[PDB]
RNA sequence: CUAAGCCGCCCGGUGGAUGGCUCGGCUCGGGGCGCCGACGAAGGGCGUGGCAAGCUGCGAUAAGCCCCGGCGAGGCGCAGGCAGCCGUCGAACCGGGGAUUCCCGAAUGGGACCUCCCGCGGCUUAUGCCGCACUCCGGGGUUUAUCCCCGGAGGGGGAACGCGGGGAAUUGAAACAUCUUAGUACCCGCAGGAAAAGAAAGCAAAAGCGAUGCCGUGAGUAGGGGCGACCGAAAACGGCAGAGGGCAAACUGAACCCCGGGCCGACGAGGUUCGGGGGAUGUGGGGUUGUAGGGCCCCCGUAUGAGACCCUCGCGGGUGAAGCCGAAGUCCGCUGGAACGCGGCGCCGGAGAGGGUGAUAGCCCCGUAGGCGUAAGCCCGCAGGGUCUCGGGGGACCCUGAGUACCGUCGGUUGGAUAUCCGGCGGGAAGCUGGGAGGCAUCGGCUCCCAACCCUAAAUACGUCCCGAGACCGAUAGCGAACUAGUACCGUGAGGGAAAGCUGAAAAGCACCCCGGGAGGGGGGUGAAAAGAGCCUGAAACCGGGCGGCG
RNA sequence: GUAAGGUCCGGUGGAGCCGCCGGUAUCGCGGAUCCUGCCGGGAGUAGCAGCGUAGUCGGGUGAGAAUCCCGACCGCCGGAGGGGCCAGGGUUCCACGGCAAUGGUCGUCAGCCGUGGGUUAGUCGGUCCUAACCCCGCCCGUAACUCGGCGCGGGGGAAAG
């Protein structure tokens, strides 16, 4: 890019600066990165290192931490998440929750649970963003709600995929970012009795 | 020039016909935004590409 | 009727050039209540003997039958829905079939009789 | 050329009209890959008529004209009346 | 004219039809220079695009004739 | 009540910054798809629309012609106009199959200072059609002229990748010659959708492994180097993918191959026969390897069985185009030009991805989550018809690649160093009672192997293309080109190469009156708003006027 | 607010935008005789002389005439500023209708704009012949070629021979 451009340098003598020039008329200055038209000095290169490394054990830590931090009021809370009407924190719920497959079942148990109202919220939170991600396909930054963390699928990821702001989980795929969207520690999170076994067992 | 071949005399033919200016219908149904093509030539200032 | 791209530059060059074929399906319009329950159906592309009742802009609540279709520029006129010009002459208002509702059906047609019993 | 693909229009110009009368020419707007004989016998077959000469010339415009002049006992009036150039 | 009727006819009716369709575009050819009162401008195309079907549909029966013959 | 002039604010002009928008760029793991051409390619020239100039598409049937299928009422390209025409006998559009397809161009019957001209043999009544380049291969004839005829090849193009040859300098060494740059730029030749390599005369030595290719690492190590600057691997180990086969000779000796015709079989596989061309200077059968393998001979055993492959007269299934189905508000009040907004009342959700719609919409529309269908073609299976393959011991006989391996010298190349590989020159064996390698040369031991003939899928390399995606750019940016862009235009020529996006929800694109030669000006209209086409916002510089201050 | 800057008020504008936490980057301009675009003073100034110093009167057209048209007078060239015709240019040729721009001023005029037209060959030239010279095939060289070359066979080569 800017660099397809064949010039040739007046040089001194002629009251004009010694810059590399088209050999056509109108003879544009070219190729020089304070040109019009020119290579950028520099630009983004596809070689560049984005990829991170962190050791296993250090994120085993981290995630034991973040699921820790999962069951506690004061961070739950000052996260923003809603939970008025929660019986407790860590919520467990029986294994029957993995069985449903349909949203309005879905939407029903979680009314009765006490984590509706923090879909709302999510569902309120989330609109139009500002910036050019409108034209690259981000219109709309969505929030984030409660997550919910399973021992096995039958069927519980169908029934409450569509909630806004709800994630399904299996225990044996739960990440760090699972549990602290954007950094944030403190998710609302409803767990299982299968999934709270499956978590005694690894202990991490 | 007096003496001509058969094919350039073609050439200079089409080339003849290619220079005229843009129908005003075409202007009226391109809405003022189709005014002029890049064929357009003056025997005296621009020259011919043969 | 396959757009699985997200992105919204492929979605509206799909739109913007669909093929004619394409823009039949393009012209659909929902259907009145009484016509849904009679054909099981929620919608068809709009036809000229189409009799419909527009629902949104300045001429919400007027009804009359259609006139002319234009699926490349995605637009219908309807009766009635008129602009006076400064010589006092009519004008017809283009109207995009989705702001309009069917109320009466033009069935003249086997094919959108299938088209019925297809989606019914 | 195969005939009745050789002509492809008249000439209904102010000096074609004039040769019409005059001069017992009709003046046709014909392929360019036709030669005299191919405009002869395209004319003399078409209109059932004799021709005496044919003379041709390139346009400037690419395309080809040829002057046919008939013979004394055919008219190019009635051609031209027959073909509406009147 | 439409493929079903140009195929109902023989090659012979064909080539006349062929012959009487040229020589009317030529005619058609020399009226719209000469007059400005064109009733009809779609003419020069509905007649070339007829012989187009006509030497289509001659050629297809020609085809015939000689697969049938084999 | 100061003339010019100076500074500040307001209004207007000139100009086109900023902001918002985006059918265009750029970059990517993954997936798909990858050659066209004498049955005349790619690239060009010229024509072709009722009004048609550019681009695009087509070729004298010329923004098109025909046929099966999908869609289902409009359509006639970019491109908002006039008049017409096409479509229910199913168009436009879309998937598949056909027809037409001017001239130049490998250009090919013979010529090109002009992409246009000039011929010779057959048939044809004539129109008109076919054949006629060069360098070869397999054949026939004769005039034996390489002359005529039959059949068949090569030529040219392709963005990057591939294979084989030829091969610099600027530059670094702070100069410079060995060296580096560099087996690089470039040149020449030859292929494909991949190419090349590929099955040990190998790698290794307590033990052993077992074709090739690619990735990690070995490793800036061994090693090369005015031992200066610098240059620089392999084995082993961990992975992806895995597959092995055929000749020459010993022996036999026409039991053979190709072209064309016939007959059985089914039309196919397979079997059989006749003519022609090859073939005893060897077609076919057999055999392909190392403490050897194979041929031949002798001896014992076996087939009664097992297995592999070929074909579809037939049948069944899977897959496979355009495509089809696919839930839920357009309810009440307010603002508004227009609700996608606000407040209230509801619904669907395996669907709250994204887009359009006169504002920001899960429920208006397209779609999405999830399903269905599909001609040709491809794959698998059933059934039937055929062809082919298949065991051990001994020998004293035979065979196992020549100007080759290798040695000396010279040039190149390499980390290859007295120990890399290639080429020239002068020499040059053994050949089964044989031969080679094991990093200076020779002798002995030990270990491994069998060259001088050929083929081989998968894992890999690229992107002229497609699907999909993005902490990439947002019109001086991003490809040079968001647009009639490799266009306009510059140079005799190689070659060089721009600028240029935005009215409005709807043209509703200002009817009528006064003035003016006109361009236009003033009224009056349209619009929520002139946003008035010199059209979204209209910055700065600059210019004119008004006001405040000085003068 | 020391400051880099932030935030409110009045006006224009008509559709997106911001605070905080954590990341990321083509992240901050007065200079580079920097690049691209636009606009100033010079300036209503120079130039519109030199080598051929050319117009005047009466009439006409037209809204408009030093510049367009007719007549007379007066002048210039006159071995070229006259006549013919190559190469080159490619419609500049003709008629009608015009003056937004072009024309060193003006313009009713035009090699300018628009709309319609115009180039007719047995005898004129190409086409035929060959000259200097060039190309193709065989052959030889080259690692090789689109590269170099003698000799044989074929062809081309003059719009003033």
């Amino acid at each position: 890019a800017g660099k397809r451009r064949v010039t040739e340098n007046i040089g001194k003598g002629h009251s004009m600066a010694r810059v590399e020039r088209l050999k056509t008329p109108p003879r544009y200055a070219a190729f020089v990165p304070f040109a019009r038209g020119g290579r950028r000095t520099h630009p983004p290169k596809v070689e560049k290192i984005i990829w991170e490394d962190i050791n296993k054990k250090e994120k085993r830590l981290a995630l034991m931490s973040a699921i820790a931090a999962t069951a506690n009021y004061d961070l739950v809370r000052a996260r923003g998440h809603i939970i008025d009407n929660v019986p407790q924190l860590p919520l467990i719920v029986v294994d029957d929750l993995q069985k449903v497959q349909k949203t309005r079942e879905t939407r029903e148990i979680f009314k009765k649970l006490g984590i509706w109202d923090d879909i709302v919220r999510a569902k309120e939170k989330s609109g139009v963003r500002a910036g050019k991600g409108k034209m690259r396909g981000r219109r709309y930054k969505k929030a984030k709600g409660p997550l919910i963390v399973v021992g096995k699928n039958e069927g519980i990821v169908l029934g409450a995929r569509n909630h806004p702001g709800v994630d399904v989980v299996v225990v044996d795929n739960l990440g760090v970012e699972h549990l602290a969207p954007g950094t944030h520690p403190g998710r609302l999170t409803v767990w299982t009795v299968s999934a709270i076994e499956r978590l005694r067992e690894l202990y991490g | 020039a007096r003496n001509k071949p058969l094919a350039k005399k073609l050439r200079l033919a089409k080339a003849l016909k290619q220079n005229r200016r843009v129908p005003v219908w075409v202007i009226v149904k391109t809405n003022r935004r189709v005014l002029t093509h890049p064929k357009r030539r003056y025997w005296r200032r621009t020259k011919l590409k043969e | 009727m396959k757009i699985s791209s997200k992105q919204p530059r492929k979605q509206r060059k799909f739109l913007y050039n669909a093929p004619l074929h394409v823009r039949q399906k393009l012209m659909s319009a929902p259907l009145s209540r009484e016509l849904r329950e009679k054909y099981k159906v929620r919608n068809l592309p709009v036809r000229v003997g189409d009799k419909v009742r527009i629902m949104r802009g300045d001429y919400k609540g007027h009804e009359g039958k259609v006139v002319e279709v234009d699926l490349k520029r995605y637009r219908i006129y309807v009766e009635g829905a008129t602009l006076r010009k400064t010589n006092g002459t009519e004008v017809f208002y283009p109207i995009h079939p989705s702001n309009v509702m069917i109320i009466e059906l033009n069935l003249e047609d086997e094919k959108r009789k299938k088209i019925i019993e297809r989606r019914a | 050329m195969d005939p009745y693909k050789v002509i492809i229009r008249p000439v209904v110009t102010e000096k074609a009209i004039s040769l019409i009368e005059k001069e017992n020419k009709l003046t046709f707007i014909v392929d360019r890959r036709a030669t005299k004989q191919d405009i002869k016998r395209a004319v003399e077959e078409i209109f059932n008529v004799k021709v005496e000469k044919v003379n041709t010339l390139i346009t400037p415009r690419g395309e080809k004209k040829a002057y046919v002049k008939l013979k004394p006992e055919y008219s190019a009036s009635e051609v031209a009346a027959r073909l509406g150039l009147f | 004219m439409k493929p079903s009727e140009i195929r109902e006819m023989s090659i012979e009716e064909i080539d006349a039809k062929i012959r009487e369709l040229r020589l009317q575009l030529a005619k058609e050819r020399g009226l719209l220079t000469m007059g400005t009162s064109l009733e009809n401008p779609m003419v020069i195309r509905n007649l070339r695009r007829d012989i187009a079907r006509l030497l289509t549909i001659k050629k297809e029966k020609l085809r015939e004739r000689e697969k049938g013959k084999v």
